[PDB]
């Protein structure tokens, strides 16, 4: 048996994961240290151990391999380009084997690297050959990379989870399994593949994997190691995870095997993926409910007011019926025939039998809609970055209709006009970024300082950049020599330090017109300067303009089969933007449009120079343009002259490159959708559609209603002569009308249109949202890169965001819990060697993933899962746990361990912190507490780490304008009051002294941190273990006072039989109930959501809800006014403009969350995607006046107060796994004022 | 030279008590921004006088007092309170007939008047009252108001 | 311009003998002020035309283009050269001579003289509306300086921008060179007057554009990988126009055996 | 207006923009101590809303005087420097059968064009532009300048 | 505490129970009848 | 088109004092929603007539 | 009283509706439905 | 308004070609076909 | 001659035809 096959350590675990055993420490760490010293490989072992009776066969054709030599061609000089067999797109990776091209690493033997040879040769010598074989090897151990650790680790998880059956709950709605791990077909075609490998009665591994990359196992002579097969493993894992998270059928997973055994057995391994990419959703998703018999409940939502303030509401059940079927074709006769190339029909017509068994709308069709989606293969796809950029990048747009060119005027300098005579979609483009153009050049707003430093700070990107080139070797151009390191400099080229090169005028120069030499570096601060007034305009057009609110409510409305919807992407919306046609009317209409600004007024630092304009043949006379059309003549010098691109791979070898297109990596390719739209269906679609029906429809409906733009995405939701839609006559003619509509202008239009509704890559079918699990699959990862980045503890944070990222879908959770605990052990046990001296490790016990978020399976006091799976991270969720248990505990340690002398309030004379010392709690809590990336080692050239010249300096660029002043007036004024009178922080307020420091923060974080800095987290890390603080947090220890007890559930928010989220069925036990007793549709009342925070116009250095609190928290306190405009100037705001604010922020009239935000208690992003916006201010009560004490009685603090204590409340509500329930505060151990008043010693900090 | 420090100082030193949920002290200043704005709006409103002829400064439609909103909403009285003080400052013909009808849209329960068309009513949205026609008679005449 | 003839003046001409009156018809409309229905039907055949036969033709003409030493092309819009993502500087350019009656003068054309006339305004309509700079202003500067050489009354001084192969990547390749000495292909010529630009200039190793030379079956190409800027060149050097790359010895070459691509840093000598 | 003074100039409160001001902020305090206001609001928080409006009113502002005064004179020597003269047409408050609907500009003689007695709405050319201002803009400016 | 927790199930289900007394459960089947009369089609009044 | 935000907007718009015990502001808010809040029993009555 | 005094001065549409645009409904969709309207006259207050 | 009172006052041939040009040019367009025109005559705003 | 472009210049500063010779063709 399998159970009886593991090693001793990980039969214990699998035991205690399971919830036999509350896992201890002890468990946690021989368990943990089991899988990083035994082989990897050695996991195979167990798949030889469990029968099978699936009938999946794998074919001896996997392992053929026509050889990389062929398909590795450096067509161009330096460029290792793969010649296509068969396509131009067949570029993702060759099926070969690297039999030839390794050396065995001594340390591993019989699992080589790239040669030693060939790869000195690349570097030295190009050997068409002996570089065409370095850009195999870094592609096959690339694509082999994008996985979260080695899948063959992730494999053997899922065997400790079905090491044993699940322990019962004993909850009523608790399902046990159905999956069996002897009727898989997943896991069964990975051992009929694993026998392949198999060198007398061992069992090698394909690609052990490194974090430089992956490790190709040698063959022996005779074999070979075809690099599809440990992609082969990487999908058939990733299936054999989700389908036992997925309580998949047999039958179905089936199916999905015979997808990837076809895919291995053809040329290209990835390249057969993505050709059936939507191959699985057209089957199920896209074509559900065709056949005669449909009818099940489907949510009601309404539309209130539809132009704006998009809000839509829950409000009720519509009984389906044989009408408003979806009128669209199903799509079994196109993917199908599609599908039908590649042998695999068979595997069609099943899942077409499966579907035609799901007739109507219930719980258990649109989990079967969930079991397909689940089916793509989920890797990501890795292709040369020199042959990325020549099939991507690259490709210009055929225009059916271009603008002739006698319908320009004479040219006035660089940019042309349009003339007045040429109507079409051009003229309405014209006219809509011209009428905007000359509302931003007449305006108050960026003439401020504030908002100057504001636009400056996003130039310089606070979260993303590119590898930039520099800017001197580009200014060799120009004669404006940049800035140089005072001492030692570690960033290089950040975006940051770009403009540290150069701040002297401004950010910029007119001095500087050299920002046309080489743009876009990536495989510009003063481009991103220059295209200042491309996206002031943009954000003038994208006014109307998130996802928990703003799509998830939406996709919801859009899919309810009232309203047939057609969901329009454009494909290649970035390579569509060409100054042939697009941006050269979007440059001119905006030089139109600044005109009725003064003409001799400067903007943002660029003064207002003279042109020729020639636009009159009789009279050309110089005219002295705006500052703004200053930019725009430099705009259409460098939209005209395209985007360079010094791509520059490190997969390839020597593929350095210099490259001009006319793609962009902001947002006017997402700002030009709604205005062409608008003309589509107010002109150019009434004007010929030959439907008199059709046109009838189109006249009544407008943009801002019945269109909803964002990005390229988009859907279109017709008007109320809805399903009865003739889709022969109306729907397939409107959409024949509109495809040709954006050919005539480049615009690819790629329309899809069913019953279901795509928005940004969240589907959704009949009022019901289905998560797509291959979006982000178990195991895979993208990287990106060449070597990884993985110190040690930056695994920790990819396990929280590997559990809770899954919670977002309606995974099931118990076999995804343990799935996901059994990981989190795995990344527990870690280690650095010196490279001249020790090996270092720390071990991270269990409780430091209880503190960030992944709820405990068996407390030694409960029975196993009760904890949900939406218990909050932190001290909310350590609360709700120590509130679970506080009558057990206290009531063992009166029975164990001897009583103290003393007394703590919380507890009584019982003795719990040696207690829960001796189960780990306080070493998990002061563990996660530390940090976890290696500090940037604090070395600097001079001045013991003081006087630095490119932190110093690049404040210069933040502080034009005497805005400066501000910020000095604000450390001194707060300085002053602070650390003297009262309110005494000790640390910064978040004034603007803390954004300088903050990109240098985020500019120096160097890869490589030296060992000297490694060693030093090692070292503090395992300080921090061996000697936790015995003593909780500040306010883990005030919010223990506390006796959170919970009645009975609240009426419910939906029918709970409508399947309103993907099969959050009564097989899941939790996610049925926290999403039918709390609804969807997340908007509630304005006293506690709507999106306030009391300053908006953040600098972007400074955390919004670091302000929004600070300007709360000294208003808890006695807090003079003065205390409150010294925080303010601080953050660089006017003094007029302080004081608006500094009046406005009352208690009475301030957001529920925000008040709990004082004392960070957030809401979290679990239940994001919840309706708890009327559960904490109905429901959840501080105090209910007869079940509740009166000692804890917030009496005149209740306003602060009554916030704090209902999200205590809501987390204890959340964190048990049944239905959500009314949640009261029994007692406070100390009176309420005397919590009040233990918060306000803590407030002072 | 515009100051606002000076309309805040008078305005939040009216001692309001931090017990009631709404404080109309909070409200007044929340609609009244400091949103950047260098108050050119109040010198785009004197120079639009010496262009009558041509430009006509009408009042922005999002900053009326909207119906399905009674006069006990507090956000809802102050902004009918900023359009009747910024009323003549604007150039438009009807401003007048607009900002009498932000009010008598305003509480259209407890005093119902009479708008002379058919048409529109009296909790019709008061951006529509731009015709001259649509003056309600007791706005023009105040005795035909019992 | 029209070397991408060079593979279409009568393909473009077989991909209109179909349409008939709205061929001629459509001719007329390109030299008449107006424009009709007949001008795009005979333009969206060309333009279809354009995309499949040429934009190839131009994509494999990249080192051609922008990597032989100093090179200057000639195209019909922009569009032919962005198309095909060719790394050059697109200056535009308007003649003070009027074209179409010059194009009219032609004599002994493939096809007719409308024939260009048809191409003239499909080559037009591709433009991209961007002021076109006076031809003149580029003409004063690349056959500029070259103008002052005769009333310098000095002779000149040629100094080369040099870059340099290691010997052993030569032989590594199938190809025998003689002595196994480094071997320096000149980048690039340049004329001094008086001894200047050696002074300071010579033996500097200016490096901001590293430079890397291609060897194949007989010629050379070089890229610069930092783009070697105009701005950079110290006044009083004239460069030459269209330079072509030569090796300095070219007699230690031997056999001219392989192909292959190395890198090196240049100087001046 | 009244001529320029050379003298010190202080916030006066006999403008007519102050009476204008010092009367609406006395309307609100009748309509928020109304009968149908105080059976809704608290008697509390309309203390407050009277000791808004009481301290609005009582503003020491500069801009009442401005616009009776300095601004006159300001507007009267822009208008000759500027390099568009003022094309101005009649003001007229609150007369119902004086609006100007439309101020029209002809450039073809009617008399030659048949057009002899049709309304001026069809043989000229009307200007249709209109400058949205707000008001929470304009009552920070016009309550509050120094 | 499960116990605790499946006491509320049993709340749980008896506002399951309730809810489907306001509006009850309605066949589709049925439904399909009532609304488009074309069903049902008319007999063949014209051989 | 029924917009249950609309009573909402009027209820919640009323300055209580927060110093008691049961508040009447809250105790209708939870007290109105329905019990699974289909208002279509408001079309069912007019389904009836 | 403010609670109270809130719902009288709200601005719905729905008894302008039921008086004016309801019976246009009523009217055609009892010739839509399958079945025609089977109606009894209303009794208001009357006992007998 | 600005709009239509465009529309009024653009000048346009076409009210003259109707009333002064197109009968000369109806009238010998009528001689050169093969099929004669064949006209029963307008009335206008008579109901009998 | 018929051709907007004396209409489209004044109506949009405030911002083949053949059924116009079927209508002629059939008096």
């Amino acid at each position: 048996e399998l159970f009886n096959a593991l090693p001793q350590p990980l039969q214990q675990l699998s035991l205690a994961l399971a919830g036999e055993i509350p896992l201890t420490d002890h468990i946690f760490e021989q368990a943990a240290s089991t899988w990083h010293v035994q082989p990897r490989s050695l996991t195979y072992k167990l798949l030889d151990h469990i029968p099978f009776a699936t009938p999946v066969v794998v074919p001896p054709s996997i392992y053929h391999s026509l050889d990389w030599s062929k398909c590795f061609a450096v067509n161009q000089d330096r460029v290792e380009r793969i010649p296509t067999i068969d396509n131009p797109d067949d570029v993702y990776v060759p099926n070969s084997d690297i039999g030839p091209l390794l050396t065995s690493l001594h340390t591993i033997p019989d699992y080589g690297f790239l040669h030693p040879t060939i790869e000195n040769d690349a570097t030295t010598l190009r050997a068409e050959r002996a570089r065409c074989a370095s850009t195999f090897y870094k592609i096959a151990s690339s694509q082999a990379r994008q996985v979260k650790l080695d899948p063959i680790r992730m494999l053997g998880f899922l065997l400790l989870v079905q090491a044993r059956p699940r322990v019962p709950s004993g909850l009523v709605t608790d399902q046990p399994t159905r999956r069996d791990p002897t009727l898989s077909p997943a896991l069964h075609a990975i051992w009929q593949v694993m026998q392949y490998y198999k060198v007398a009665g061992v069992y090698y591994a394909p690609a052990l994997v490194v974090p430089s990359g992956a490790i190709w196992w040698i063959p022996p002579p005779g074999k070979r190691n075809v690099v599809s097969v440990q992609y082969l493993l990487t999908d058939l894992i990733s299936l054999a995870i989700l389908a036992h998270m997925t309580d998949m059928s047999p039958t179905l997973e089936l199916t999905g095997v015979l997808m990837y055994l076809r895919a291995a057995s053809s040329h290209s391994y990835a390249y057969t993926l993505l050709q059936m990419k939507s191959v699985f959703p057209a089957l199920s998703l896209r074509s559900m409910y065709r056949n005669k018999g449909f009818g099940g409940k489907a949510p009601a939502i309404e539309w209130t007011e539809p132009r704006s303030k998009y809000k839509f509401r829950w409000t009720g059940v519509t009984q389906l019926h044989d009408g408003l079927r979806p009128r669209s074709p199903s799509m079994d006769v196109p993917t199908l025939e599609t599908l039908a190339k590649y042998e695999l029909v068979d595997i069609g017509h099943t899942i077409i039998r499966e579907r035609n068994a799901h007739p109507q709308h219930n719980h258990d069709s649109v989990r079967f809609v969930r079991d397909v989606m689940a089916l793509t293969s989920g890797m990501y796809l890795v292709r040369q970055p020199t042959m990325s950029v020549l099939r991507e990048y690259s490709q210009v747009p055929d225009i059916k209709d271009p603008i002739p060119p006698s319908a320009w005027t004479g040219p006035i300098g660089n940019v042309r006009y349009l003339l007045p005579s040429v109507q079409g979609p051009a003229r309405h483009l014209y006219d809509t970024w011209r009428a905007a153009a000359r509302q931003i050049a007449q305006d108050p707003q960026w003439h401020d300082p504030l908002n100057q430093a504001i636009m400056r700070a996003q130039y310089v990107t606070a979260r993303g950049g590119s590898s930039a080139s520099l800017k001197f070797a580009l200014k060799v151009t120009g004669i404006v020599l940049p800035e140089y390191d005072d001492s030692k400099v570690k960033k290089s080229s950040k975006i940051y330090q770009a403009a540290q090169i150069a701040r002297i005028a401004f950010m910029l120069l007119i001095a500087a017109i050299h920002a046309e030499v080489t743009m876009g570096i990536r495989n510009n601060v003063i481009q991103q300067a220059i295209s200042a007034p491309h996206t002031l305009v943009a954000n003038y057009i994208n006014k109307h303009m998130v996802v928990t609110d703003k799509v998830i409510p939406l996709i919801l409305y859009a899919s309810t089969p009232p309203n047939t919807v057609v969901n329009v992407d454009i494909k290649a919306c970035d390579a569509s933007i060409t100054y042939n046609y697009f941006l050269s009317v979007i440059c001119g209409a905006m030089h139109e449009g600044f005109e009725v600004g003064n003409a001799d007024a400067a903007f943002m630092g660029v003064p207002s120079t003279i042109v020729s304009d020639r636009r009159s043949p009789v009279a050309p006379y110089s005219r002295p343009i705006s500052g703004l059309q200053t930019m725009v003549q430099h705009l259409a010098d460098l939209y005209a002259a395209g985007f360079r691109y010094s791509v520059s791979d490190a997969f390839s070898s020597g593929n350095k490159f210099s490259f001009p297109t006319s793609t962009f990596p902001s947002t006017e390719h997402t700002a030009n959708n709604s205005t062409m739209m608008e003309y589509f269906l107010n002109v150019h679609a009434p004007s010929h559609v030959k439907s008199a029906s059709l046109k009838r429809i189109l006249t009544d409906m407008t943009i801002q209603r019945n269109y909803v733009c964002q990005g390229d995405d988009g859907i279109l939701l017709l008007p109320h002569e809805a399903a009865s839609k003739i889709s022969a006559d109306d729907m397939n003619e409107l959409l024949t009308c509109l495809r040709d509509y954006g050919q005539l202008f480049g615009w690819n239009y790629d329309i899809d249109w069913s019953d279901t509704a795509e928005y940004l890559k969240l589907y959704a079918l009949m009022g019901c949202r289905i998560p797509n699990t291959s979006r982000h699959p178990p195991v895979g990862k993208e990287y990106a890169a060449p070597q990884t980045d993985e110190i040690w503890p930056s695994l920790i944070d990819i396990v929280i965001g590997h559990h809770l990222n899954g919670v977002t879908d309606v995974l099931n959770w118990r076999e995804w819990l343990r799935f996901s605990w059994a990981f989190a052990c795995y990344s527990s046990r870690g280690g650095y060697t010196n490279p001249r001296g020790q090996s270092f490790s720390a071990q991270y016990p269990w409780w430091t993933f209880v503190y960030l978020g992944i709820p405990p399976i068996l407390l030694p006091g409960q029975t196993p899962f009760i904890h949900s799976c939406y218990m909050p991270p932190g001290d909310q969720g350590m609360f709700s746990i120590l509130n679970g248990w506080r009558d057990w505990l206290i009531s063992h340690a009166s029975t164990t361990l001897p009583p103290l002398r003393h007394n703590h309030p919380v507890w009584g004379l019982s003795d719990v912190p040696s207690l829960l010392s001796q189960f780990g709690v306080y070493a998990g809590y002061h563990a996660a507490q530390h940090y976890r990336r290696p500090k940037p080692a604090p070395e600097t050239a001079s001045s013991d780490s003081i006087n630095q010249i490119t932190s110093d300096l690049t404040e210069y660029l933040f502080y034009d304008s005497a805005l400066k002043a501000r910020v000095m007036k604000g450390r001194y004024n707060w300085e002053r009051l602070s650390s003297s009178l009262s309110l005494n922080v000790g640390s910064r307020v978040p004034s603007l002294f803390d954004v300088p420091g903050k990109w240098v923060a985020a500019g120096r974080d160097a890869e490589k941190p030296p060992p000297s800095s490694v060693e030093d987290m090692f070292t503090s890390l395992n300080r921090c273990i061996r000697r936790p603080t015995h003593s909780f947090s500040r306010l883990l220890e005030l919010y223990l006072r506390v006796h959170v007890a919970l009645g009975e559930s609240i009426p419910l928010a939906i029918d709970p039989d409508v399947p309103q989220v993907a099969g959050a069925d009564p097989a899941n036990d939790d996610h049925w109930f926290k999403y039918t007793c709390l609804g969807d549709i997340p908007s509630a009342t304005r006293n506690y959501f709507g999106e306030s925070l009391f300053v908006g116009r953040v600098v972007s250095g400074l955390d919004v809800e670091a302000v929004d609190a600070t300007l709360l928290r000294l208003k808890i306190l006695g807090a003079p006014p003065e205390a409150f405009i010294a925080v303010l100037n601080g953050i660089g705001m006017s003094d007029s403009e302080a004081h608006q604010i500094a009046g406005r922020i009352s208690l009475a009239n301030a957001q529920l969350v925000q008040i709990a935000r004082v004392v960070h208690l957030s809401i979290p992003s679990s239940w994001m995607t919840l309706n708890t916006g009327p559960y904490i201010h109905h429901h959840a009560y501080d105090f209910k006046p007869g079940i509740t004490q009166p000692s804890a009685k917030s009496r005149d603090k209740s306003i602060w107060m009554s916030p704090i204590l209902k999200l205590l409340c809501t987390s204890y509500a959340m964190t048990v796994a049944g239905p959500v329930r009314t949640s009261i505060v029994t007692e406070i151990d100390g009176s309420a004022a005397a919590l009040s008043g233990n918060l306000r010693v803590w407030m002072r900090d | 030279v515009l100051d606002p420090t000076v309309l805040t100082n008078a305005i939040t030193t009216i001692s309001e008590s931090t017990t009631q949920t709404i404080s109309p002290i909070s409200e007044i200043l929340r609609l009244l921004q400091p949103m950047g704005n260098d108050y050119a709006a109040f010198w785009k409103c004197i120079a639009s006088w010496a262009y009558n002829g041509l430009v006509t400064t009408v009042l922005s439609e999002d900053a009326f007092p909207d119906s399905s909103q009674s006069i006990t909403h507090l956000p809802s009285m102050w902004k009918c309170l900023f359009l009747t003080l910024a009323g003549p400052m604007t150039s438009d013909p009807h401003s007048p007939v607009k900002v009498f009808m932000a009010l008598a849209n305003l509480l259209a329960q407890p005093e119902p008047i009479a708008i002379g068309v058919p048409g529109m009513h009296q909790t019709t949205p008061a951006s529509q009252f731009s015709h001259p026609g649509v003056w309600p008679p007791g706005f023009l005449n105040p005795q035909l108001i019992n | 311009d029209s070397d991408a003839l060079g593979d279409f003046l009568e393909r473009l001409e077989n991909l209109d003998p179909n349409l008939l009156d709205r061929a001629v018809a459509s001719i007329l409309s390109p030299t008449s002020d107006t424009s009709d229905d007949a001008v795009t039907t005979v333009l969206d055949a060309f333009n279809a035309l354009y995309r499949e036969i040429m934009t190839p033709a131009q994509r494999a003409r990249l080192p051609l283009l922008t990597q032989q030493g100093r090179v200057l092309a000639f195209a019909h819009s922009d569009y032919e050269l962005l198309s095909a993502n060719i790394p050059i500087q697109v200056v535009r350019g308007s003649i003070p001579i009027d074209h179409v009656v010059n194009l009219l003068a032609r004599r002994n054309r493939v096809g007719g003289t409308a024939l260009q006339v048809l191409l003239d305004y499909c080559y037009r309509t591709q433009a991209s509306p961007l002021a076109p700079t006076p031809a003149g202003r580029l003409y004063k500067q690349l056959f500029g300086p070259w103008l002052m050489v005769p009333r310098l009354s000095e002779p000149l001084i040629k100094l080369r921008l040099v870059a340099s192969a290691p010997a052993k990547v030569l032989r590594a390749a199938g190809w025998t060179i003689d002595g196994d000495p480094p071997l320096e292909v000149s980048c690039l010529c340049a004329y001094v007057t008086d001894r200047a630009a050696a002074t300071a200039l010579i033996e500097r190793r200016l490096d901001s554009r590293a430079l890397v030379t291609v060897g194949g079956d007989q010629l050379m190409f070089v890229e610069y990988a930092p783009p070697l800027p105009l701005v950079s060149i110290p006044r009083t050097f004239l460069l030459p126009v269209t330079y072509v790359v030569h090796w300095v010895p070219p007699q230690r070459v031997l056999l001219n055996g392989g192909n292959v691509s190395f890198t090196s840093g240049l100087e001046w000598t | 207006n009244q001529p320029l003074p050379r003298l010190t100039v202080a916030p006066t409160y006999d403008s007519a923009m102050s009476n204008w001001i010092s009367t609406t902020i006395a309307f609100f305090i009748r309509v928020v101590n109304s009968v149908n206001m105080t059976a809704t609001v608290n008697d509390l928080t309309r203390r407050t809303m009277t000791g808004v409006m009481t301290a609005m009113r009582q503003v020491k502002t500069m801009t009442p005087f401005y616009i009776q005064h300095m601004c006159p004179t300001e507007l009267s020597v822009l208008a000759s420097v500027t390099v568009t003269p003022p094309f101005q047409v009649p003001f007229t408050r609150l007369v119902q059968n004086d609006v100007i609907t439309n101020v029209l500009v002809a450039r073809v003689d009617p008399a030659q064009r048949g057009d002899a007695a049709v309304d001026i709405r069809a043989t000229h050319a009307t200007f249709a532009a209109a400058l949205p201002v707000d008001p929470a803009a304009i009552v920070v400016a016009m309550l509050c300048g120094q | 505490a499960t116990p605790m927790i499946n006491n509320a199930i049993r709340s749980f289900l008896t506002a399951w129970d309730d809810i489907r007394i306001l509006s009850p459960d309605v066949s589709s089947k049925s439904l399909s009848a009532y609304l488009d009369s074309a069903v049902a089609n008319g007999p063949e009044l014209i051989i």
